[PDB]
């Protein structure tokens, strides 16, 4: 009676828990993708300077308004595929599709560059209003990822969000301050010999400045990050051809 | 739908394949055997075991009853054996009770032995000679407000091996009880009425099992008597229903029959030719007796021995005659007595106040050499605290104060 | 080779378990009393990790990875109960192998062994793990240096403890208040690494 | 009278008097002016001349130079940045809307750049005298509620707790952040434990770390170390970081900082750690009397040394800290400071002789590591020193159990 | 040969002068109850009693057999009783000149007599109580042997008296003496002395050994430890060079010999000196007009492990050869804990007193502080020459901790080897009556 | 009768006695929010587990019962999860792996040895629920002072102006660390057993 019971029971058991189990899990990956989405969406409309209050409303602006597509860091030209879906994180992670920087070209400390990434245009009906370019670099404490909203000239920024990172919420923290990322609005990206010149300034810009940003107040080792994804993904091994092409077509 | 099909297989194979695992190193890796206990001394008297058994419960079965105040597991830790093999480690369940006493020869509590190993025992001499016997009651009668004396008479005309000073164990079945049933004599009827205590009631739905001492010493062949207190509610919380055994003893009457089990061994006198001082209260009578008789008609000793006894009042007193004529033949004996809480009809013009007190007054305060005397002693915990700080004060030593608690 | 010894060193202080992450903070608060039993404690953590962490990796890499079984199936929901499982099935195994019969050693733990099932820090390393993405080699690692960093951890308290025999504590916090107050102390201390990037 | 007055109203503070419950605080005053005038109830009926409170007076004077180099060198760093930033009409307005500054400029001083040292020390001394009087008073505060509650005897080492802390904090640090750190070394890290003598960890240290850890931006950065409205510069530690010896520039006057500078103390940081010249002085005597620790000062020594040179010999291409030489980091940030001042407390340091090597080894190892290979805070010796706190009794455990080993061998 | 290099010699002033010579009448002597540890007397005689030299007065309950005698002829006068009615003192008026009396042999026979008769002989005269245990400092019991006998012929306490003087005074007993002890001893028998020559006994487990050092080079505990380290298996037995000669007394003549020759030194002594007295002299009899006038204290023993000699302990104790007096010091002092003290001693140096080599100090017996918590500034690994942690074993017995100190080495100990940790502790800790604690505890519980 | 649901709160909590649950009161009580959350989990994945182990309790075979159990307890936190996820998605998120760790959370696994295996399924659920709300109690009590003092808000709503949006208040930042949560609770004990002093322990 022993051995037989106890198997019984053991095989009848886990035969209840994982059909309730398995129906659960099935039952809700929509949702949960749906939920992983909209986290995204939300803030990219942010970004775009386009506002939008729930999930029907934030759905709607991001289908009538943002185009997604895909970007060949190499050459700077669009590339076909499944822009809405393509994953650029675990993208990067793979030999197959990625390339790992040497210690002049990594001046971000990421180790690594995915061979195409994504980009959101912003439209305004059959025209194109501006591009908005994911990126990132290390901090002091974490990894910072952030969206920058340049405008049809491919010069002049209309925005920047920092939408993930894990400095200290009073001296690193500070990237998130509307205050602060206020400043970046009108800022000039190149110069007129077209190379980066975006400025981190430890003291705070002069004033009518168009290429500085202050400095985070007594966080010298973040301006430090920021201004080194700046000045790399600006660069030819970023998203500086593609900006290049924008600056007199393709866009 | 797919996925579902594969979680369901998936995970009915991980838990089948891991409970599968567990059992076959199971099988392979616990001795699943036999597994016996026996004295040091191997003798035929062997005893089979299941590997799951506790040692108090196994030797119980085998007939070698140990004492007990808690119906199993460890209470008090009076249940101590002596293990030579088998018990090769100790654990903190036993250095926690009783602490200490650093046994080099292996001592433990028998409700933790436990279990898997042939197991060398040893015990005393006392607990091989347990038996059972069926008495019966040849008087039941209150000697005091709240007390009556059990007589009891050995079957088969046998005697029971017993030292004075010892206690036996009654033994009663599941029973109801209501005290109006008692025959209280009009000598103690006014206390009853004042409360209205025929009033209570009681039950138990298990058998039950006490301790008892005996009044009587081995010259008294073939009769047990027992000094018992009937356990009431306590005055000052009337809400806890009353107690059980001493019920149902005080239920019983002349003629009827109870089982009682045999005696256990503690509580004996020394033998260094001191002198013996006995101090009681209320119930305590039955040890203090037993002594006094053994010492000086058994061994028939010419040391000097005195009695002190606490007495609520004279409506109290019993076995006066027996002290009396004791004091009154032998030279060597004394007894006093003094009343707690005395009432007009008792005409006192003794001592009074607490029996502690009454003696150092009139003995100990100017006794010569206070530490070499023996201090026997049995009563209520506010007499026994007392007693003993008033040793403690003259510099009695711990080794001579032998102190006899009935459960508080 | 160093790519090891920096995963292992990170493993035991800059990323330590119990000071870092705080798992398994039940009994590293109730076992510290006594060094020895402290110990004892440790060892059995570091084996139970040790013996984990790389047979979770190779279940999860075999069958409950998306499409690791079966192009576009993915069965990680059952993550948890694979992880509980086989913990639970390696340390019972453990009490039967090694403790109850070898040397024995079981008394000096009792209560204390078969509980380690419900020790968080086996748990949320196998999760990390996962989380991680780690080799075979680099679970090994991983589970090895984790149990270490723990073990460091619960021994420093213990010796602690020991050292507050000639404290005099107030009533209230005596016991789990002033153990509860000493662990966050340590914590101060163990925040010496927390820019270390290793 | 002071004797007899005191010993007249004594008779109101023992138990049953009308002020019962003010004893602690008048036995506290009482032995503080006359001796107990006790003798020997039973053993040894001779006793040592040593007693606690001369044990921690000692400690307590022995910092008074660095106290005083730290004033001065706090004032004498202000005026040169206020004069290099401002000048004329500007640097009068300046001077009129900081009470610091009129004050000083009130009782006979001058603000100039032409000011003496006299000036300079009475500016250090407007900035460290607010901070030192409530550090002293809250903590003290503390003590006395604990004692009171308890029923016990005020015991000393409250002089050189409130005195170390305020000689290692920032001369710009806010007074309430001052109180709050001070009650949470005191109360959290000491009394807790049943006071003097009772605790593991080192209380001035724990304060530190509170007020570290919870308000960084005021005990951090290039806006804390010198007491300057409107002026911003690096130390040293985070000039080299950033990097080599060729970054030492002292900014406020344009020259380069050498090692004579930091060794006698021309440089900014913290009020008192500044003067490694002072700290010898002071510490030499406190470890010749035998109340510091040499084993523990050599065991730092050692792993200071040791771990320097390892990193100077491996070299780095990237990183500049791994440069700096044993006898840059001995003049350079709090290194001497809690060496000879922080490290050397009895009751959180190791009880065996052979101990206190490992431990004073651990301390030095410790803080060399995180002054170079932790990006995240240019010094270490306050989280080195709170680490080993906590190993302190291991090492302990560890020499006693070789011992009981050795008496179990018949040969101790 | 064996150097201790870690000590302390005690620099108090009043050194007696290495001569003998004779004492105050003395008319009264007692026995002292407390002094003997674990002992419950049982009482023999009564107040009026006559007694004869060497009659019992008290027999141990604790320890049967064990028999305490009286050193003179005389009455008992008084029996002391404290609190809880402990036994103080039983003190006997000095008369007459009866005595029991015993066996006598010639000096080449005590070598071979037999154990058991030695044994008999030692324990019937009431000299059985001259020996220790180590564990515990207890009187052996009878029906136990030893291994190892220690002797100690010499002394380094602080004013104490020098062994070899008094010792070339009975050579012929001392070497008795010495050939008594190794027929009652199962081992060997450790005669520990200094560089300086003695009477030596011709028997090969017989064996001198040297000390030099400061003061705790000359203790019985020490020489253990060094010799023959002890433990609850390991049982060791010591006594005194005196002793001894009174055992060599004892097995040569047939009576107990009873005379002692003690210092009487200290700051308040005007004459210091050594003085023949009787076993329990009276010390406020001894004392009599032979110190300086002033509130003081009499100690029988050193200043570092004496008991305060007064009232019903005012008798020189069964284990001390020496008397020492000082000042009562109870000055109260402006600011004292911080002034420089050219005249205050310390293990430290705090005080300019250390500068001043070969100074001398009137000390008295004043607590240079108040109670306070234990700050380990290192002073006891500057005094204790043993291979010991001193910080843990007294945190260890502060807190109580038996087990944890019994590990640490407290069953080597005795009060006697703590006396210099209980003197250069800043805390004022008294840490042979925690020792003692902890011991009761430890042979209480088994 | 109440008592089975109230005697936990106070006079037998579970972090503050027994002593079970310190992770997750360590690690999610920086928002109330998060902290909530996790006390409405715990309560409801307890009352369903003590419910259904003492359903089967009779049947269980004693050589796998841990087996039994956890199977249970994880098939009701994966279900949780699953949940979470789906409609809780931004606290899930800072949930992070302590959702998943109520499988090894000691409360529950207690509670259904000690309790579930020896008592009728309706006790047990109750049983489960009073565990769960004493729980509650220290993980809210200890989120609101860390919270409040950290940030300057309570579940997200600003109370203390902060002097970065041109406030008042400068938030201490160690009550975002690991430490304020050990002081916290240790406090808490402090003042639990001075208000009910039959709790001291005893001298040693
Ligand atoms: C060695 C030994 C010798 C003894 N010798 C004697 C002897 O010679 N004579 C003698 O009379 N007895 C003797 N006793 C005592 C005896 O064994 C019984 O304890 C006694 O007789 C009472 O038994 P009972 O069954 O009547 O009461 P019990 O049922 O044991 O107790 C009932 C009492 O307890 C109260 N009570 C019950 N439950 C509670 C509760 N939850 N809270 C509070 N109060 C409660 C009841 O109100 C009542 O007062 C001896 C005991 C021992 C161990
Ligand atoms: C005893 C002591 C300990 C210190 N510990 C630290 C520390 O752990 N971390 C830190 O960043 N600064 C610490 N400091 C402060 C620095 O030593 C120094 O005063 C300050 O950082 C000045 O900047 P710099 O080091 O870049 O010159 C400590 C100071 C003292 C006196
Ligand atoms: C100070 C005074 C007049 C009264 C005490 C009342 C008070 C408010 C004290 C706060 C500071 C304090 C508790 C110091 C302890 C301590 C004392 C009292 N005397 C000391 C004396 C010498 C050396 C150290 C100490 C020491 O460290
Ligand atoms: S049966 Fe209860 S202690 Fe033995
Ligand atoms: S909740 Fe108990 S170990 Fe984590
Ligand atoms: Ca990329």
């Amino acid at each position: 009676d022993s051995i037989k019971k106890t198997l019984f029971v053991v095989i009848a058991l886990s035969l209840v828990c994982s059909i309730i189990v398995s129906a659960a899990a099935v039952g809700l990956r929509d949702k949960q993708k749906e939920n992983a989405a909209l986290d995204k969406q939300s803030k990219i409309l942010q970004v775009a300077g386009i506002e939008a209050k729930g999930s029907k409303q934030i759905v709607e602006l991001f289908n009538k308004s943002i185009e997604p597509r895909l970007v060949d860091f190499n050459t700077g030209d669009f590339v076909e595929g499944d822009a809405a879906n393509y994953d650029q994180r675990k993208a990067a992670k793979e030999a197959s599709e990625s390339i790992k920087l040497t210690a002049e070209q990594d001046k971000a400390k990421i180790q690594r560059r995915a061979n195409v990434g994504v980009v959101y245009l912003v439209k305004d009906g059959d025209k194109t209003s501006k591009v908005i370019l994911p990126v990132h670099g290390n901090g002091l404490w974490s990894m910072m990822y952030a969206f920058v909203a340049v405008e049809t000239d491919g010069n002049t920024v209309s925005g920047l969000t920092y939408y993930e990172q894990g400095e200290t919420p009073g001296l690193g923290g500070e990237v998130e301050n509307p205050a602060w990322r206020a400043q970046w609005v009108g800022k000039k990206l190149f110069d007129e010999n077209h190379k980066p010149a975006i400025k981190i300034v430890k003291g705070g810009a002069p004033q009518g400045s168009e290429h500085g940003v202050d400095g985070l107040s007594g966080a010298t080792l973040t301006s430090n990050g920021v201004q080194n994804t700046f000045d790399f993904w600006l660069g030819d091994m970023g998203f500086g051809p593609f900006l290049t092409k924008v600056r007199d077509g393709g866009l | 739908m797919s996925t579902i099909i594969f979680g369901v297989v998936m995970f009915t194979l991980i838990i089948l394949a891991l409970v599968l695992v567990i059992l076959f190193a199971k099988s392979k890796l616990v001795p699943t055997g036999d597994i016996t206990i026996s004295i040091n001394g191997d003798p035929e008297k062997a005893i089979v075991t299941q590997p799951g058994g506790k040692l108090l419960t196994a030797l119980a079965g085998a007939g070698v009853f140990v004492s007990s105040a808690c119906g199993g597991g460890g209470s008090c830790g009076q249940c101590r054996v002596k293990i030579k093999s088998g018990g090769g480690d100790i654990l903190p369940t036993e250095l926690d009770h009783i602490s200490k006493g650093e046994a080099r020869e292996g001592e433990r509590l028998a409700c933790q032995v436990a279990v898997k190993a042939d197991m060398d025992l040893e015990l005393p001499e006392e607990i091989f000679g347990v038996k059972k016997w069926e008495c019966t009651v040849i008087s039941n009668d209150n000697k005091a407000t709240f007390i009556k004396e059990l007589k009891l008479a050995i079957p088969d005309g046998e005697s029971v091996p017993f030292r004075a000073g010892g206690y036996i164990q009654i033994e009663a079945p599941a029973h109801h009880v209501k005290y109006a049933d008692f025959d209280v004599p009009e000598k103690y009827r006014g206390d009853w009425d004042k409360f209205n205590l025929f009033r209570y009631e009681s039950k138990v739905d298990e058998p039950i099992i006490r301790a008892y001492s005996m009044a009587n010493y081995p010259e008294e062949f073939g009769i047990i008597m027992l000094n018992v207190r009937i356990a009431t509610p306590p005055p000052n919380n009337p809400n806890v229903p009353p107690g059980q055994m001493s019920s149902y003893i005080w239920s019983l009457k002349a003629g009827d029959k109870c089982t009682i089990s045999g005696p256990f061994g503690e509580f004996f006198a020394k033998d260094t030719d001191a002198e013996m001082v006995f101090i009681g209260g209320g119930a305590g009578m039955a040890p203090m007796r037993s002594h006094i008789f053994d010492q000086l008609k058994r061994l028939k000793s010419k040391r000097k021995m005195s009695y002190w006894y606490g007495a609520r009042s004279k409506r109290e007193m019993f076995y006066v005659e027996d002290f009396d004529g004791l004091a009154a033949e032998n030279d060597n004996f004394v007894w006093h007595c003094a009343l707690s809480d005395p009432q007009p009809e008792d005409n006192w013009t003794g001592y009074t106040g607490f029996i502690h007190n009454v003696l150092y007054e009139n003995y100990l305060k100017d006794h010569e050499a206070p530490e070499d005397c023996e201090y026997y002693m049995c009563g209520p915990p506010m007499m026994n605290a007392a007693v003993i700080n008033m040793l403690k004060n003259l510099g009695v030593e711990e080794e001579n104060i032998l102190l006899d608690d009935f459960g508080g | 080779m160093e790519h090891y010894i920096s995963l292992l060193v990170k493993s035991i202080f800059i990323e330590n378990m119990a000071l870092s992450f705080f798992l398994g903070m039940c009994t590293f608060l109730a076992v510290s009393k006594k060094v020895k039993t402290s110990f004892g404690l440790g060892i059995a953590v570091i084996v139970v990790l040790t013996i984990s962490v790389p047979v979770n990796n190779l279940v999860y890499n075999l069958v409950l990875k998306p499409d690791a079984l079966v192009e576009g199936v993915d069965l990680s929901f059952l993550n948890f109960i694979t992880f509980i499982g086989v913990i639970a099935a390696l340390v019972q195994i453990l009490e039967m192998i090694l403790d109850r019969f070898f040397p024995p050693l079981y008394n000096a733990l009792g209560i204390f062994l078969p509980l380690i099932t419900v020790n968080c820090a086996i748990f949320g390393g196998v999760s990390f793990m996962v989380q991680r993405d780690y080799s075979f080699a680099e679970s090994v690692v991983y589970g090895f240096g984790s149990g270490v960093g723990w073990m460091l951890a619960i021994v420093a308290l213990a010796g602690i403890r020991e050292k507050m025999k000639y404290s005099d504590v107030p009533p209230g916090l005596r016991g789990l208040g002033i153990t509860f107050i000493t662990a966050g102390l340590m914590a101060l201390g163990f925040m010496s690494f927390s820019g270390v990037q290793l | 009278g002071l004797k007899k007055f005191l010993e007249d109203i004594e008779h109101h503070f023992e138990p049953g008097g009308k002020h019962e419950k003010w004893f602690a605080l008048y036995e506290a005053a009482a032995t503080l002016f006359y001796t107990p005038g006790l003798v020997t109830k039973r053993s040894s009926h001779v006793r040592d001349s040593v007693d606690l409170k001369r044990i921690m007076i000692m400690v307590w004077l022995a910092v008074f130079p660095a106290m005083f180099w730290g004033m001065y060198n706090a004032g004498g760093q202000a005026i040169a940045a206020l004069n290099h930033l401002y000048s004329g009409d500007q640097l009068a307005a300046i001077v009129a809307g900081n009470w610091h500054y009129w004050l000083t400029e009130m009782l006979g001083g001058t603000m100039s750049s032409d000011a003496g040292w006299g000036s300079k020390m009475l500016l250090g001394a407007t900035y460290f005298l607010p901070i030192y009087a409530t550090v002293f008073i809250v903590g003290g505060f503390w003590e006395v509620l604990f004692c009171m509650v308890r029923k016990h005897e005020v015991n000393e080492g409250f002089f050189v707790t409130s005195i170390l802390f305020a000689l290692i904090v920032p001369p710009t640090l806010p007074l309430w952040q001052a109180a709050l750190g001070i009650t949470f070394g005191v109360v959290v890290a000491k009394e807790v434990f049943g006071g003097t003598g009772r605790n593991f960890l080192n209380p001035a240290l724990a304060g530190r770390a509170f007020l570290f850890f919870a308000y960084p931006a005021q005990i951090s950065g290039d806006l804390v170390w010198t007491a300057a409205d409107g002026y911003s510069g690096a130390t040293a530690l985070s000039q080299w970081a950033q990097g080599g010896a060729g970054a030492l520039i002292n900014n406020a006057t344009g020259q380069t900082i050498t090692w004579m500078d930091a060794f006698i103390g021309n440089i900014p940081g913290s009020i008192g750690e500044v003067s490694t010249l002072a700290l010898m002085i002071g510490a030499a005597f406190i470890v010749y009397m035998g109340i510091a620790s040499w084993r523990i000062i050599g065991g730092v020594m050692i792993g200071m040394i040791l771990l320097s040179t390892l990193f100077n010999v491996i070299g780095s291409d990237t990183n500049a800290m791994f440069n700096m030489p044993w006898h840059w980091h001995l003049v350079l940030g709090g290194f001497a400071f809690g060496m000879f001042f922080m490290a050397t407390d009895p009751v959180s340091a190791s009880f065996t002789n052979s101990g206190k090597w490992a431990y004073g080894i651990l301390i030095g190892v410790m803080c060399v590591l995180i002054r170079v290979v932790n990006p995240a805070y240019p010094e270490g010796m306050m989280l080195a020193i709170l680490f080993a706190n906590l190993f302190a009794p291991l090492f302990d455990h560890v020499v006693v159990e070789r011992n009981i080993k050795r008496r179990l061998a018949r040969y101790g | 040969m064996i150097t201790i290099k870690k000590g302390l010699d005690l620099p108090i002033a009043g050194t007696p002068s290495q001569v003998i010579s004779d004492g105050k009448a003395i008319k009264k002597v007692a026995l002292l109850g407390e002094e003997y540890v674990g002992m419950r007397p049982t009482m023999h005689v009564r107040v009026g009693d006559e007694v004869k030299k060497a009659q019992i007065l008290f027999e141990d309950k604790k320890n049967p057999g064990v028999k305490f005698t009286s050193p003179v002829s005389g009455k008992v006068v008084e029996i002391n009783r404290g609190a809880k009615r402990v036994l103080q003192s039983v003190v006997i008026e000095v008369a007459g000149d009866d005595q029991v009396t015993f066996d006598k042999f010639e000096a080449n026979q005590l070598a071979s007599l037999n154990r058991d008769a030695i044994k008999t002989q030692l324990v019937e005269s009431g000299l059985w109580t001259a020996f220790r245990t180590r564990p515990f400092s207890k009187v052996p019991a009878i029906d136990s042997t030893s291994e190892a006998i220690f002797v100690t012929a010499m002394d380094t306490n602080p004013l104490a008296a020098e062994p070899t003087v008094v010792i070339n005074e009975q050579s012929e007993a001392f070497v008795a003496g010495l050939d008594v002890l190794s027929a009652l001893t199962t081992g060997k028998v450790y005669v520990c002395k200094k560089g300086t020559s003695l009477p030596r006994s011709q028997q090969p487990n017989v064996e001198e050994h040297v000390f030099d050092g400061p003061h705790p080079a000359g203790l019985a505990g020490t020489h253990m430890h060094f010799l023959y380290p002890v433990s609850a298996d390991h049982v060791a037995w010591s006594i005194n060079y005196q002793d001894v000669i009174a055992v060599g007394q004892l097995f040569l003549t047939g009576e107990l010999y009873t005379q002692r020759v003690v210092s009487l030194a200290g700051p308040v002594v005007n004459k210091p000196r050594l003085v023949r007295t009787v076993m329990g002299a009276s010390l406020e009899q001894l004392v009599d007009s032979e110190i300086m006038p002033g509130e003081v204290r009499i100690i029988s023993g050193s200043v570092l492990s004496g008991t305060k000699a007064t009232g019903p302990h005012a008798y020189l104790g069964r284990y001390h050869l020496q008397v020492s007096v000082l000042r009562e010091g109870r000055d109260k002092e402006l600011f004292g804990w911080a002034m420089p003290g050219k005249n205050k001693f310390s293990v430290t140096r705090s005080f300019l007193g250390h500068l001043f080599k070969g100074q001398v100090y009137n000390m008295t017996t004043t607590t240079n502080g108040s109670d306070r918590s234990m700050v380990p500034i290192g002073n006891y690994e500057k005094v204790m020459p043993l291979d010991m942690e001193p910080t843990l074993l007294l945190r260890d017995l502060c807190a109580g901790d038996s087990d944890s100190a019994v590990r640490l080495g407290a069953l080597e100990l005795d009060e006697e080897d703590l006396a210099l940790c209980t003197f250069v502790c800043p805390g004022k800790y008294e840490y042979g009556q925690l020792l003692r604690e902890c011991l009761d505890k430890i042979e209480k519980e088994g | 009768l109440k008592k089975s649901v109230l005697a936990p709160v106070l006079d037998n909590n579970p972090i503050a006695l027994q002593v079970l649950g310190v992770c997750s009161a360590l690690a999610v009580t920086t928002k109330l929010e998060t902290a909530f959350v996790m006390t409405l989990a715990v309560m409801f994945v307890t009352a369903l587990s003590n419910f259904f182990v003492s359903l089967i309790r009779n049947h269980i075979p004693n050589s796998v019962r841990i087996i039994v159990q956890m199977a249970i307890i994880a098939s009701l936190v994966i279900v949780v999860d699953q949940i979470l996820k789906a409609y809780l998605y931004d606290i899930s998120k800072q949930l992070s792996v302590f959702v998943g760790l109520i499988i090894t959370n000691c409360i529950v696994m207690g509670r259904a040895e000690a309790f579930a295996m020896k008592s009728e399924p309706i006790p047990s659920f109750i049983d489960g629920i009073g565990n769960g709300l004493g729980y509650g109690f220290v993980l809210m009590t200890v989120g609101f002072f860390r919270e409040l003092l950290g940030s300057g808000k309570l579940f997200g709503l600003e109370v203390l102006p902060l002097i970065s949006n041109g406030g008042w208040y400068q938030p201490n930042g160690l009550m975002l660390l690991a430490p304020s949560a050990f002081f916290l609770i240790g406090f808490m004990i402090w003042a639990i057993r001075t208000f009910k002093p039959e709790q001291v322990e005893a001298k040693e």
